[PDB]
């Protein structure tokens, strides 16, 4: 059919919730009839892409927009530079009578570079040069998460828009509305569990909800979503297994920890998820003193760094558990 | 000042440096070409330098052109130059008239500026038009191409890149590939040039030691012109003219055993690095150290020093070939071995790394695994991954097949499936051989059975296809 | 005839016997072929992920995917070099293992996927997806974004961590836990009944399953080897045939524990070259050596902790290294020093 | 209108300040009028382009348009296009035929070696007709041949007083108000580069609602430059040093999420702030530097962000434990 | 306006040439033999390759040097056809010479050009082979196609080393009447890195811009990181002083991290008081920092960590 992320995207600017300041500034700029280079930044899944798409749809119109809007991920510099140059150099098509009747179609095109913060300094300098070359007819909208990763020369050329993190109420209401519209039956705590797993990212939450709905449809039972299915889809280890791991670590016996790790590795659960869950459990616990947390932070950091390099999960997990047991 | 090869260029067809097979094939093809209703208009020779491509053509033409010339000399080969200062088209049009009584072989060794795409397109179009010409009477066209590359047209200038597919697979174009001159013919020609220069050789007293150098020349390259030039240079030069293993031995000994002329480690390290950078740049040096450090004091030192040396070598390997990595590794090795040196040096035999043998064994194992996979697919409809073959099916399946074959032989429906094993097309020996140990490569062995193994695998694949 | 490992391999979703929930999920998924998503099965090696993929493909496209053919499709690398990678193909699907290439796996994936798309849909099975390079994963992301309609991906992996986040988001994650000892014993008993192998006691199957360590493939291989070696009559005292390289690693562990000397180090290094010459991955050798050392009953807690530290450090070194011999020798030397 | 970089570009050599040595060295060329090949190198935003343009204007006069061709080595078009343009400009007969022709090439250091040999060849071909002033940042990355074919001129960093007076000049010609803290922050961020100073000032003026009656603040400058605010970094450091784990973790996450501050930037800012701290034990600095460098290296390759932040907090706390 | 110093007084005979003594002896024996085959010269430029060829021409021809030598860049006009035309015009010119001696043509920079035109040059040499002998200059011997190296003889050169660089600098200063000091010559040699052309250019620039040739004066013109500053930073007893030096004299001056680490490694390679263990530990730390920088993290914190590790090592 279609992913629910794009299907339920906000249509107009007024449909964006909990973004009063940025939305108001964007409406003021739209009324001014002068669109400068835009740099949207904020935590993921807050509507930056939705806000920019709504702004374009209110500028060119539903039909004309497809001709004046380009989207690129800015990942992996020659290729993206060539595509941007080709899109910008192309002559703007002629607006139709209906487009001009109700939309004040500006005489320029918009290119949206998502994940702009992932670019390197040289790539950002090349992008700045391209912007300067084609500033007259092209307006850029760089979507990112951290504004500090953009080089100062490039950042100074764009008006900045900060997006605040969505509150739990707005996200839960949005998920509930989507579920009712799509006829999704979920047990109490399922939506909150999805939000917790997604860490407030509505994109990931909606994707997980769609996956859980598909799984329930496949199941053929009452189709009442349960937190266990959500965790299984998200790859989150069950909390009970984490509790047993913590108890074994507290025991301190090397042989028992080794046997438990050997048994666990047969389950197929990822070691990275276990490391993240252990970090969350230990860092946010009031039963451990300052020195214990000082040591556990470094131990977890070292284990995560070793895992990220493509190392054997079994050995790294066993070493981490042995180290924690010895603290 | 005059050059030897120009002085002693071949005069007949018997002194041409080329194998008899290629000479006969070229002669037969050229003779059949001269026939009125010929099948090929362009003869394309393509091969490496110094293969007597144009020389053989000229020698054959000297005798062949008069045979087919019609009633109405020295115009046997109207060669075209690529630096004449559209010329190729004019040359082709002019040669078109060179028929009947104006017969003259055409030779295109020198090629025009074909670097730009437009020039290559023009050349290809002209060749296609010549091949498509309906003129029953046309002059011979011969194109000689020398293959060279520097690892597109820029990368290589072989035949494949010079003309398009339509000309490469043209039904009416004969392509011949030459081979470098063999050692025997080159030696014979060099000794003939000697026999000619006996006078000056005796005057210089180099006749007694010529055989000591000629072989080397014959073993250097198969280029007749280059070999003759080298022989002339050696005969003219009054000095002595012409390693890596000796340098490797000295470097390894200095790194491990240490130098005696200089007592300063830093000075020795800096001088060795400055004098020999290419030798230490290669990764193998590190491996050599790992293979030679144990030789110090015939292995009579504490395990702590060996552990430190190996840890440093691993750290240097992780540095990914940086200039500081080799410096650090060598300085650790020298410092560690200097702290436990008793009085002097025990220069034990230097062993080269075993990595190359391991790589060859791995290649053989991969070939055997591919053969086993093909056999399994074509005899049991089973597909297995390479990792599974290396870990699981490398040992279990050969043992099972060997046991089944032994039972089948002993017997000749409890064992009905057992006797179904076909000895010819079933692997019964563990892939890669027994896992016992690998010995040190004391011998030089700077470096094939892989080609034979691949041929055997192809034969088995064909047999399975016939069965399937 | 065909090996018992392949002879009794399930050929349908109804022939499965372990992980009934996963079987029901696969049956439900096959009931609607049109909306089949991109699947990522992750789990331990030898559990039966490939068998489940084959069963699902048979249920969707019918009993025709089991007829496989091998084709050698050659391509050109970036440096104008001729590369060859074999492809296993069926009339309705194809199987590829880009890990066999290495760093230059993106080109092969791109070319194969584009060619398949150009020609309802076809199923591409990416074997060993966890070992794919990051750029290869990005190319896969591009193909999923573009050619989702015509190409459906079913990727089987030993570990799920290496997979990049976007691929996880765009794909349906399915965990494949290893079979329990009881289920392995039941399968081996069924094979015994179908093969007429006399058993003095039923504990032989349990011991074989325990030795296999959850690997059904290896368990079946041991069962067949022991049955053939014991005149098709197993006994409680019949030895368990383990992989030869495993026994070599055990001998190496015993030698390291007993003799801690430079000459012993050289002999162990030679054994390491011999093991590597048989294409055994360095990481697997390190893991097996470390776990064999940890199983020694004469070592105290401090020695075990030091051994596991050194194993982790040298595994990280292997991941970022080029030559495996250096790191393996360093780990062995460190273990010898700590023990001595 | 025109960007402030070129709007306030010096018109004469007498308007170039902070480079008195090179200015007096080149004041002879305008008098004599014979211009050889030149190579201006130095840190960016020091007046190399301004100096060469002023000298060309003073020498040629009204013929600047037809006797001065300005090109950038990092143009969007291929470097072959730049070579073709140079060839066309040099070969074409001089319309006025008075003196040599000047080609001001900028960002020459960014070229590859082969491009530099090509530029040297082009310089050799048209020595009698074309004069080249190669503008770069550092001379050491240029090939020795090109360096030999050109006369070197080094531009020293602009004095801080010169930047102060130029900023005052811009703020008086342009009806703009800048607070002392904002100007100090702008100078610190620029690091002596006048291009960035002018660009940031123009952007800040643009962002102002009413530029006639509004004053720029340090917060505005930081927002325009997109750099970490010192106040946020100091607050995070204080929370890490004088609060429990829960409070420090919450503060770090809140600041990073609500200010768009990357972990690497936060680490660099904290290191810069701590370099001014007066520590008792010298091992604390070593531990801080090593652990933070390791964390930054790990972050560069990706991983878990929460674990990295907790590692930063724990490293700082453990290192500062040595103080007592 | 004024011509470069290096070109003003280029060596005229092989005796003045220094470095690669075996190759010089081979050139001398070839010259006295009177028969000169084809050459393929390889090596990093600036070590008297072309100058050695012209000196060999001097020793061989003598009075007919200007009438029997042609130096061609092979890419000045961006065309091989014009190069072939020039070669034809030169070789085809009829000039009577004594028996044995042959005209010399130098084709500089043959490594930045494609294989097909290498074959074209081989054909040109083959056609004009009894009158002209070619000396192909290149930076890599393997890059040249196999037929070319088979036809010609390879001459491998290397760097001139600090001793000979200093020697030539002493003669240049003696003839130039330049006031110099030992530290200035040491700085010039350090910046040259074995390149004679770079050393002469640096000396000329220092003499022009400034007066007495001192290390400070030399590096006022070179612009590279000052070795004495890097040495003081590395050997500073207190960590805070080293950090301050790195921040002020190096980081705020715009010097890149890669240049700083390269200079630190070069300085560490040559030290006196540092023990061998300390020297090699410092080399290891510098190498790790270089590896980290090359992978993308070219930040100041890496340099600070390197300095901290070095200071810890000195304790
Ligand atoms: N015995 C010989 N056999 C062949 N060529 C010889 C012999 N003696 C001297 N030569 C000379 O060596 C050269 C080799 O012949 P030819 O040039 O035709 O071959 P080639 O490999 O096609 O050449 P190229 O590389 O120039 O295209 C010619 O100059 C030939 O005159
Ligand atoms: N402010 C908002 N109001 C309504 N929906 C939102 C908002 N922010 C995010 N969403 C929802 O999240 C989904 C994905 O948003 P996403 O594109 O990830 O935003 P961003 O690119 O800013 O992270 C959308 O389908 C949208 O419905
Ligand atoms: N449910 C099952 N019942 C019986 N045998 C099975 C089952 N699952 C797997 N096997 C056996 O395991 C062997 C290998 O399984 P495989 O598909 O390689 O697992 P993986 O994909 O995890 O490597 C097969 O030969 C098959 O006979
Ligand atoms: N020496 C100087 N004197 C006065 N202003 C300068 C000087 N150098 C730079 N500037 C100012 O910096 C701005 C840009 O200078 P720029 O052309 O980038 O110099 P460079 O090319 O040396 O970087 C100009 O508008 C100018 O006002
Ligand atoms: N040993 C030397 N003695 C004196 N001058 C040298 C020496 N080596 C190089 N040079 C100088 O370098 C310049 C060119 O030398 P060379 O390296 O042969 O050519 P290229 O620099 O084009 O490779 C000459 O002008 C010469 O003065
Ligand atoms: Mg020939």
């Amino acid at each position: 059919q279609q992913p629910w992320v794009e299907k339920y995207r906000p249509k107009n600017l007024d449909e964006v919730t909990a973004q009063d300041h940025a939305v108001t500034v964007l409406k003021k700029t739209l009324k001014s009839a002068n669109l400068p280079h835009m740099l949207f930044y904020g935590p993921p899944g807050t509507g930056k892409t939705s806000t920019i798409l709504a702004l374009t749809k209110e500028l060119y119109g539903p039909d004309l927009m497809k001709s004046r809007i380009l989207e690129l991920n800015a990942s992996d510099i020659s290729i993206v530079r060539e595509k941007v140059k080709n899109f910008a150099r192309l002559t703007v098509s002629k607006p139709s009578k209906h487009d001009l009747e109700n939309y004040p179609c500006p005489p320029y095109k918009i290119i949206i570079l998502d994940e702009a913060d992932s670019m390197t300094a040289d790539a950002q300098s090349a992008l700045r040069r391209t912007m300067e070359t084609y500033s007259g007819v092209t307006r850029f909208c760089l979507i990112c998460n951290y504004v500090t990763r953009i080089i100062d020369p490039l950042a100074s050329r764009c008006s900045k828009f900060r997006f605040k993190a969505l509150d739990a109420s707005n996200a839960i209401d949005r998920l509930r509305f989507i579920s009712e519209q799509e006829n999704v039956k979920c047990d109490d705590g399922v939506l909150e569990r999805i939000l917790d797993i997604s860490a407030g990212d509505l994109r990931r939450g909606i994707t997980l909800l769609q996956s859980a709905s598909k799984g329930a449809q496949y199941l053929g039972d009452g189709k009442n979503i349960t937190s266990t299915q959500v965790e299984e889809l998200a790859g989150v280890v069950p909390h009970d297994i984490l509790i047993e791991i913590v108890e074994k670590v507290k025991s301190g016996d090397f042989d028992e920890i080794k046997k438990y790790v050997n048994t666990f590795m047969k389950s197929g659960w990822s070691a990275a998820s276990v490391v993240n869950q252990l970090h969350e459990y230990y860092i946010t616990n009031d039963n451990f003193d300052t020195n214990f947390k000082n040591q556990i932070s470094w131990l977890l950091f070292t284990t995560d760094s070793r895992l990220n390099n493509g190392t054997n999960e079994h050995i790294q997990l066993l070493n981490l558990l042995v180290k924690i047991s010895q603290l | 000042g005059e050059q030897w090869y120009e002085k002693f260029k071949p005069n007949c067809l018997e002194q041409v440096a080329i194998h008899k097979r290629k000479l006969k094939d070229v002669q037969e093809a050229l003779d059949a070409m001269f026939l009125p209703n010929a099948k090929h208009r362009i003869l394309l020779l393509s091969g490496p330098s110094g293969c007597s491509k144009s020389t053989v053509i000229k020698e054959l033409s000297k005798i062949l052109v008069p045979k087919y010339r019609q009633n109405s000399n020295e115009h046997k080969v109207t060669e075209f130059r690529g630096d004449c200062i559209e010329s190729f088209s004019e040359f082709l049009k002019g040669a078109r008239y060179l028929v009947m009584s104006n017969l003259s072989l055409i030779l295109i060794e020198d090629l025009p500026n074909v670097f730009h795409i437009d020039t290559r397109r023009r050349f290809q179009q002209l060749i296609l038009q010549w091949l498509y010409s309906s003129e029953p009477l046309l002059p011979p066209l011969v194109i000689c191409i020398t293959e060279c590359e520097i690892p597109g047209i820029d990368y290589t200038f072989s035949a494949e890149t010079i003309m398009n597919k339509e000309i490469l697979m043209h039904p009416r174009l004969k392509r011949i590939k030459f081979n470098p001159i063999n050692s025997t013919l080159l030696k014979k020609h060099l000794k003939f040039i000697c026999v000619q220069n006996m006078k000056m050789l005796k005057e210089k007293n180099k006749w007694n030691k010529r055989q000591e150098v000629i072989d080397y020349i014959a073993q250097e390259t198969g280029d007749i012109r280059s070999a003759i030039t080298t022989l002339q240079f050696w005969a003219t030069s009054s000095g002595s003219l012409p390693e890596s293993t000796i340098s490797y031995f000295h470097a390894i000994g200095k790194v491990i055993h240490g130098s005696h002329s200089t007592n300063n480690d830093n000075e020795m390290i800096n001088n060795l690095f400055e004098n020999s950078n290419n030798l230490l740049s290669k990764e193998d040096f590190k491996l050599g150290i790992l293979e030679n450090y144990n030789t110090f004091n015939k292995g009579e030192f504490s395990i702590s020093d060996a552990s430190s040396i190996v840890d440093c070598l691993s750290e240097c390997d992780n540095m990914n070939g940086l200039p500081e990595s080799n410096e650090y590794g060598l300085r650790e090795v020298r410092k560690t071995f200097r702290n436990i040196s008793k009085q002097g040096h025990n220069h034990g035999t230097v062993y080269f790394p075993r990595e190359w043998k391991v790589r060859k064994l791995q290649n053989s194992f991969k070939v055997q695994a591919e053969d086993w996979l093909n056999v399994s697919l074509y005899k049991y409809n089973a597909v297995h991954s390479f990792r599974n073959i290396t870990l699981e099916f490398g040992y279990y399946a050969p043992l099972i097949r060997k046991c089944q074959s032994y039972k089948k032989k002993y017997i000749l429906d409890k064992f009905s499936d057992i006797m179904k094993v076909e000895n010819g097309i079933d692997v019964v020996d563990r892939i890669g051989g027994p896992i016992e140990a690998l010995s040190v490569e004391d011998g030089l062995a700077p470096l094939d059975h892989l080609e034979d193994q691949k041929k055997e695998r192809d034969r088995r694949l064909r047999m399975l296809i016939d069965q399937y | 005839m065909s090996l018992w490992v392949d002879k009794y391999r399930p050929k349908s979703l109804n022939a499965l016997s372990h992980n009934e929930e996963l079987t029901n999920f696969l049956k439900s998924l096959s009931d609607q072929p049109r909306d089949l998503p991109h699947l990522l099965l992750y789990g331990p090696n030898g559990t039966g992920k490939k068998t489940r993929c084959m069963a699902l493909l048979e249920s969707i496209f019918g009993p025709g995917v089991y007829r496989l053919k091998i084709d050698v499709r050659q391509f050109v690398t970036a440096s104008n070099r001729k590369l060859e990678l074999n492809v296993v193909s069926s009339p309705y699907h194809l199987e590829i293992t880009p890990s066999d290439m290495g760093n230059n796996d993106r080109i092969v994936i791109q070319e194969l996927l584009k060619e398949v798309a150009q020609m309802r849909y076809k199923c591409v099975i990416i074997n060993e997806a966890n070992s794919l390079t990051k750029d290869a994963q990005a190319a896969l992301r591009r193909t999923m974004e573009k050619y989702s309609k015509n190409i459906r991906l079913i990727m089987v992996c030993d570990s799920m961590s290496p997979i990049i986040a976007p691929i996880k988001s765009r794909c349906l994650l399915i965990r494949c836990p290893a079979p329990s000892d009881s289920e392995i014993s039941t399968i081996l008993s069924d094979v015994v009944t179908n093969e007429r192998i006399q058993l003095e006691t039923k504990d032989i199957l349990k011991r074989i399953a325990q030795a296999s360590n959850g690997n059904l493939r290896v368990s079946l291989l041991m069962l067949e080897s022991m049955a053939l070696n014991n005149e098709l009559a197993l006994k409680s005292s019949s030895p368990i045939i383990k992989p030869d390289w495993i026994i070599v690693i055990h001998k190496l562990t015993r030698k390291i524990v007993k003799e801690r000397s430079v000459n012993s180090l050289i002999e162990c290094r030679a054994v390491l070259y011999d093991l590597l010459a048989h294409c055994i991955p360095a990481n697997i050798i390190l893991k097996e050596l470390t776990f064999s050392l940890l199983d020694v009953e004469t070592l105290n807690t401090t020695n075990k902790s030091s051994i596991i530290e050194y194993s982790s450090v040298f595994d990280e070194r292997l991941s970022l290294g080029n030559k495996a011999i250096f790191h393996l020798e360093g780990f062995i030397a460190k273990v010898m020093c700590c023990l001595d | 209108n025109l960007p402030w970089v070129e709007k306030y570009r010096p018109e004469t050599l007498d308007e170039v300040y902070g480079q008195n040595e090179v200015i007096t060295t080149v004041r002879k060329f305008v008098d004599e009028g014979k211009l050889p090949h030149l190579l201006f190198y130095g840190p960016p935003g020091t007046g190399k382009t301004s100096t060469i343009v002023a000298l060309a204007r003073e020498i040629y006069g009204k013929n600047y348009s037809n006797m001065v061709l300005e090109l950038n080595a990092s143009d969007d078009r291929g470097i072959d296009v730049v070579r073709n343009q140079i060839k066309d400009f040099a070969s074409t007969r001089q319309i006025f035929s008075k003196g040599f022709k000047l080609i001001i090439l900028d960002e020459a250091d960014a070229m590859t070696n082969a491009a530099q040999n090509a530029l040297r060849r082009v310089i050799e071909r048209y020595t009698k007709n074309t004069r080249f002033c190669v503008l770069a940042n550092y001379a050491h990355k240029l090939t020795p041949a090109l360096l030999s074919r050109c006369t070197r001129f080094r531009f020293q960093p602009l004095p801080q007083e010169a930047i102060e007076r130029r900023i005052a000049n811009v703020l008086v010609h342009e009806k703009l108000k800048l607070s002392p803290n904002a100007e100090k922050a702008l100078i610190e961020l620029s690091n002596g580069d006048m291009r960035r100073v002018l660009n940031v000032l123009q952007s800040c003026k643009a962002t102002l609602d009413n530029p006639d009656e509004d004053e720029i603040s340090d917060d505005v400058i930081y927002e325009c430059c997109g750099a970490p605010r010192p106040s946020d970094l100091k607050a995070v450091l204080k929370s890490i040093l004088e609060d429990d784990w829960g409070t420090a973790h919450y503060t770090l996450n809140k600041v990073r999420s609500a200010k768009g501050l990357a972990l690497i930037d936060l680490i660099e800012g904290i290191v810069k702030i701590l370099e001014d701290y007066e520590l008792q034990n010298e091992e604390t600095r070593v531990h801080l530097l090593t652990k933070l460098a390791d964390i930054e290296y790990s972050i560069s390759k990706g991983g878990n962000d929460q674990i990295q932040g907790s590692a930063v907090i724990g490293a700082i706390k453990a290192s500062f434990e040595n103080e007592t | 306006l004024q011509l470069p110093w290096v070109e003003k007084y280029r060596p005229q005979v092989l005796s003045d040439i220094v470095g690669n003594k075996e190759t010089i002896d081979r050139l001398q024996q070839i010259a006295k033999d009177g028969n000169m085959p084809h050459m393929i010269i390889s090596g990093m430029p600036g070590i008297g390759k072309t100058t050695s060829v012209h000196c060999l021409a001097h020793e061989l021809l003598g009075r007919s040097y200007a009438d029997g030598v042609l130096e061609l860049n092979a890419s000045d006009d961006r065309g091989i056809d014009v190069v072939r035309n020039q070669i034809k015009h030169f070789a085809q010119k009829k000039l009577h010479l004594p028996p044995g001696k042959h005209k010399i043509v130098i084709l500089d920079e043959a490594d930045s050009m494609t294989a097909g035109a290498q074959q074209a040059l081989r054909r040109t040499m083959e056609l004009y082979s009894n009158s002209t002998r070619f000396a192909f200059a290149c930076n890599q011997s393997n890059k040249i196609i196999e037929p070319l190296q088979s036809r010609c003889a390879i001459l491998r050169y290397s760097k001139l080393s600090d001793e000979d660089v200093l020697k030539r600098l002493l003669q240049i200063i003696k003839l130039e009447d330049v006031k110099y000091t030992n530290d200035g010559l040491e700085a010039i040699i350090f910046t040259a890195e074995g390149d004679m052309r770079q050393a002469i250019n640096n000396l000329q620039s220092t003499v022009a811009g400034h007066g007495l040739v001192n290390a400070d004066n030399v590096f006022k013109i070179v612009d590279s990181p000052h070795p004495l500053i890097v040495k003081k930073m590395l050997l500073a007893s207190n960590l805070e002083d080293s950090i301050q030096i790195l921040r002020t004299d190096l980081w705020k001056k715009g010097y890149s991290s890669i240049d700083i680490v390269t200079t630190s490694f070069r300085v560490t390679k040559n030290l006196a008081q540092v023990k061998e263990s300390v020297r090699l530990e410092m080399i290891k730390e510098i190498g790790l920092t270089h590896m980290r920088i090359l992978e993308g993290v070219g930040t100041y914190l890496q340099l600070a960590s390197m300095l901290a590790k070095i200071h810890k090592l000195n304790n």
